């Protein structure tokens, strides 16, 4: 998936709705980040190779507080990051050969409420803006 | 200080235990026992924090396994916590991509790892480039 | 490495069952003692993979009744790895028994002896683990020559403090405050942070017991704190955790500091308060990194700090300043550090001068006790509101 081929060169642009939009299709075209789970320094890879490759500046992805699915502020951002179900995360670290600093392994360390995330594409986002609508106050 | 280091999978198996304290072996299995109560009952709504009448616990978890250090009241709570995750990735560098298991396997190398990390209930070295650096060191020497 | 313990460990974990794994080490057992007792002088390698077997036949929990002896002879090997597994082995099965304990107390004499540094933390360290007072009794002595001796390597320096402080706290009576103490401060000074990590954890346990010898090293630690916190990147390189440079080392020379009353040379005072107030504007500092390590490891440090502003109860300015942060912290998303405030600002509620701005906050915290979901974190609040 893209995390793989994410894992200053170009001028800087704003990001704007089509610019978001377009963004969030340009991921899933070139495969990726569905079902993927979140840790800090993945997305921060991942914002990185945006801001190098397209100029965004990293401070455009942003997501409601938990607990659950978290939404993101930028308008026509299509992906939401939503918590994994507990069995589910158990299920996943069973075994005694899973990586200790793997992103599932880490239990949402990076999240301050501590909740296991995926990233989840919602082809609505595009046309309703929920983070507004659930935090006016963001905006 | 540390009162005792303790590396525990979610199961209860023992994959590391350091005592900086003197316990005789009823009280240690009691508190490995008690310390396994708290941690595997204790979600991620709760603090990394678990108080003690007399002592604290200082946990993390990662993949299986619990990362648990015990010290006294007084000491510093976020400090040891992030001691856990500095030691992990020492670990995590030292066997390359560490799993529960390299820490079965290599049981008799871990002790040294801790050694040069924490000594005497106390924080001893706690740059990842001077700790791996003398870690390789010594897998030269016979 | 030893592929037949690699085997053996395998073995065990193949066992489905609890008492196959008895009956898979109880072979293992009569193996082995077949092979002691045995009419063959064992070589080196056997000797240590024998006795590693042994170890982790006790880790599992089952106990061993043989093998201390040949433990002490892998002590006196010249390899490395057979004396790591020997000393391994003493450290995790101690013996009351006098006669080993004279064969042990001799191999590790040998190798403080030698110049070899990994030997030397070999045989520091077991004596840091085993920590006996038979123990004490051999080496309480000598151990502060080898730390306060300059041509003492820094590792050997760096266990040699903490070692010294574990006799110290198992047998206080045999270390005597003497002329060691003032090498050991300025130890304080060295090049090396590792060292310094080490050598004020022992001074902090000195000091609580007889500060009036140690207060030399409130002036050093000040200046040292203050240089680390303002340290660039490329400076410490090496000791820069996550954007933070050594936050573990300031957090003990902060905890040091609070044995003490302020300083008493103002130039130092002063030093020490542009220090702290420095600690607290990087708080408020935008975040070089997103990552929580960076915060656990800056907050931890700051915590720090307010407490011993909060201990010395001594300048205005930054104990309002303190309480401001902790009531921002209130606030916070992270669990973790609510909890923390929480306790904090409790003690602070106990500083005369304070006391009206920690009242400040009496809504914030109640509101917190109709929102909390963490059982701790309320005691910590309900706790707050009987301290005002």
């Amino acid at each position: 998936x893209x995390x793989x081929x994410x894992x200053p060169q170009v001028p800087l642009r704003p990001m704007t709705y089509k610019a978001a939009v377009d963004l969030s299709h340009f991921l899933k075209e070139k495969g990726g980040l569905e079902g993927l789970i979140h840790s800090q320094r993945r997305q921060d890879i991942l914002d990185l190779w945006i801001y190098h490759t397209q100029g965004y500046f990293p401070d455009w992805q942003n997501y409601t507080p938990g607990p659950g699915v978290r939404y993101p502020l930028t308008f026509g951002w299509c992906y939401k990051l939503v918590p994994v179900e507990p069995d589910k995360v158990e299920e996943a670290n069973k075994g005694e050969n899973t990586s200790l600093l793997h992103p599932v392994s880490l239990h949402g360390m990076d999240d301050p409420e501590r909740e296991v995330l995926e990233w989840r594409f919602d082809s609505r986002l595009a046309f309703h803006h929920v983070a507004r609508e659930l935090h006016p106050e963001y905006f | 200080m540390i009162r005792f280091i303790l590396i525990q999978n979610r199961a209860g198996k023992t994959r590391l235990a350091k005592w900086y304290m003197q316990f005789d072996d009823d009280e240690k299995q009691k508190l490995i026992e008690e310390v396994h109560a708290v941690v595997t009952v204790r979600d991620a709504k709760h603090t990394n924090f678990v108080e003690f009448r007399n002592f604290k616990i200082i946990y993390r978890r990662y993949a299986g396994l619990y990362f648990c250090i015990c010290v006294d009241v007084n000491d510093n709570n976020l400090a040891y916590l992030e001691a856990i995750h500095n030691f992990v990735e020492v670990l995590n560098e030292y066997f390359h991509n560490v799993c529960e298991l390299d820490l079965v396997f290599n049981f008799y190398k871990v002790y040294t790892v801790v050694d040069e990390m924490f000594l005497a209930g106390e924080i001893r070295e706690t740059s990842q480039t001077k700790v791996l650096k003398q870690l390789l060191m010594l897998q030269s020497l016979e | 490495g030893m592929r037949g313990l690699a085997v053996f460990i395998s073995d065990i974990r193949n066992c489905k069952s609890k008492e196959a794994e008895i009956k898979r080490i109880n072979k293992e057992l009569a193996n082995i003692r077949s092979k002691f007792k045995g009419d063959k002088a064992l070589d080196g390698y056997s000797k240590k993979k024998y006795v590693c077997k042994l170890l982790f036949i006790f880790l599992l929990g089952h106990d061993i009744d043989f093998g201390h002896m040949e433990a002490v002879n892998l002590l006196s090997s010249n390899r490395y790895t057979e004396k790591q597994i020997g000393y391994l082995f003493i450290s995790v099965l101690v013996n009351s028994n006098s006669e080993l304990i004279r064969l042990i107390n001799n191999a590790i004499k040998n190798d403080l002896a030698s110049r070899n540094p990994t030997f030397m933390g070999l045989a520091l360290h077991c004596i840091a683990n085993v920590g006996s007072r038979e123990m004490a009794e051999a080496f309480a002595g000598e151990i502060p020559k080898i730390l306060v001796a300059g041509d003492t390597m820094d590792s050997v320096k760096q266990s040699a403090a903490l070692c010294l402080l574990r006799l110290y706290r198992t047998s206080p009576d045999l270390v005597p405050m003497g002329d060691w103490t003032s090498r050991v401060v300025h130890l304080l000074n060295d090049q090396h942070l590792g060292v310094v990590t080490a050598a004020t954890s022992l001074i902090t346990t000195l000091a609580q017991k007889n500060p009036e010898e140690f207060k030399t090293s409130v002036s050093l630690a000040v200046s040292r704190l203050s240089r680390i916190v303002t340290s660039a990147s490329t400076d410490l390189q090496d000791y820069t955790y996550y954007f933070v440079p050594a936050p573990w080392l300031s957090v003990k020379l902060l905890r040091l500091l609070q044995c003490y009353p302020p300083p008493e040379d103002p130039a130092v005072r002063g030093r020490l308060t542009e220090c702290l107030e420095t600690i607290l504007n990087k708080a408020q500092e935008p975040p070089k990194s997103k990552k929580v390590q960076h915060s656990n490891a800056k907050n931890a440090v700051l915590f720090e700090a307010i407490s011993l502003i909060i201990h010395h109860d001594s300048e205005p300015n930054l104990l309002v300043r303190a309480c401001n942060q902790l009531g921002q912290f209130l606030q916070h998303r992270e669990t973790n550090l609510r909890y923390l405030a929480l306790e904090s600002m409790c003690t602070l509620a106990s500083s005369e001068f304070s006391h009206e701005a920690v009242k400040t906050h009496i809504e914030t915290v109640i509101n917190a006790l109709k929102t909390e979901r963490d059982v701790s974190v309320r005691q910590r609040a309900v706790d707050l509101l009987y301290a005002m």
